[PDB]
């Protein structure tokens, strides 16, 4: 996270961090949808045009976590995945269009003051929050700049973005599977997510029953809090049907 | 630089 | 799912994070 700060504990108990068992780094970002789902983007885990295709047995969860580095005892709880779910129609070839994939842990996770899911929106609370200059909160342990890394967990606030905004500030095809955020140039604010952010949530506060709601995840950007450009998010309550369809079957 | 897991989640 | 959403640190306990009012405020 670019011009972020520290997380307070507790703040994002459903972060998730996706770790790689050999060699042990940081992967990607997730969210905890329940006490035995976990939500990221499908880049994190099939990107064939840089040989990326991880399997079950190459990862781990890390839940509850506040220290990025840190093995935070009592605290953090790692999992196992049983099993791996992409988006059929994920677009690794083009623009990362349906960037979406779900992880099913071997065990449930148990909750805490640490561990909590957030919330899939419906399509009312998605009709009311999804608006220009609505702000999203953005978490995870990425780096802090483009060209290092956070001691701690890192949030950032950043607003939704007009659509025609966003597509004129890129030449890649936005489709009506992503939403942009962040800050213009001319707003005087900035912040964005960059490396080992992505799978990560972007969620919004519901001021009608007071809960929280994962609008996005953090898929993709042209490098990281760059004036002129923003950061693009998987709508998830477009893909909300093939997610209720996953859980439903498995 | 990450601290060692503990060997059971591997 | 039920409790979804609902932090043990902060709306179990009536307690607000440092910045969640600046996203209330953006929700004109
Ligand atoms: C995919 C993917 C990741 C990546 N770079 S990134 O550093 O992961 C990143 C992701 C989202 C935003 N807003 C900024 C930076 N670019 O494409
Ligand atoms: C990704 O890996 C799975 C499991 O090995 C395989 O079925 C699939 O063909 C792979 N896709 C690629 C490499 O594009
Ligand atoms: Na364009
Ligand atoms: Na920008």
């Amino acid at each position: 996270i670019v011009e972020g700060s520290d997380a307070e504990i507790g703040m994002s108990p459903w972060q998730v961090m996706l770790f790689r068992k050999s060699p042990q780094e940081l992967l990607c970002g997730a969210s905890l949808i329940s006490d035995r789902w976990v939500l990221t983007a499908a880049h994190c885990l099939l990107y064939p045009p840089w040989d990326k295709n991880f399997t079950e047995n190459d990862l781990l969860v890390r839940i509850g976590k506040h220290s990025r580095t840190r093995y935070e005892r009592n605290i953090e709880k790692i999992s196992m995945l049983e099993k791996i779910y992409i988006h059929p129609r994920y677009n690794w070839r083009e623009n990362l269009d349906r960037d979406i994939a779900l992880m099913k842990l071997k065990k449930p996770v148990a909750f805490s003051d640490y561990i909590h899911p957030v919330c899939l929106p419906d399509r009312e609370t998605a009709a009311s929050l999804l608006q220009a200059g609505y702000k999203g909160r953005v978490t995870g342990w990425g780096n802090l700049k483009e060209t290092g890394q956070p001691s701690v967990l890192q949030v950032v606030n950043l607003p939704i973005v007009e659509r025609p905004v966003c597509k004129d500030s890129t030449r890649i095809r936005i489709t009506d599977n992503m939403f942009c955020a962040g800050y213009k140039p001319d707003e005087g604010k900035r912040g964005d997510a960059c490396e080992g952010d992505s799978g990560g949530p972007f969620v919004m506060k519901s001021p009608f029953n007071n809960r929280w709601y994962q609008m996005g995840i953090v898929s993709w950007g042209e490098g990281c809090d760059r004036d002129g450009k923003y950061g693009f998010y998987t709508h998830v309550f477009r893909l909300k049907k093939w997610i209720q369809k996953v859980i439903d079957q498995f | 630089d990450f601290e060692e897991i503990p060997e059971e989640y591997l | 799912e039920a409790d979804c959403g609902l932090r043990p640190l902060f709306e179990k306990k009536s307690l607000e994070d440092k910045t969640e009012r600046e996203l209330l405020e953006s929700y004109i």
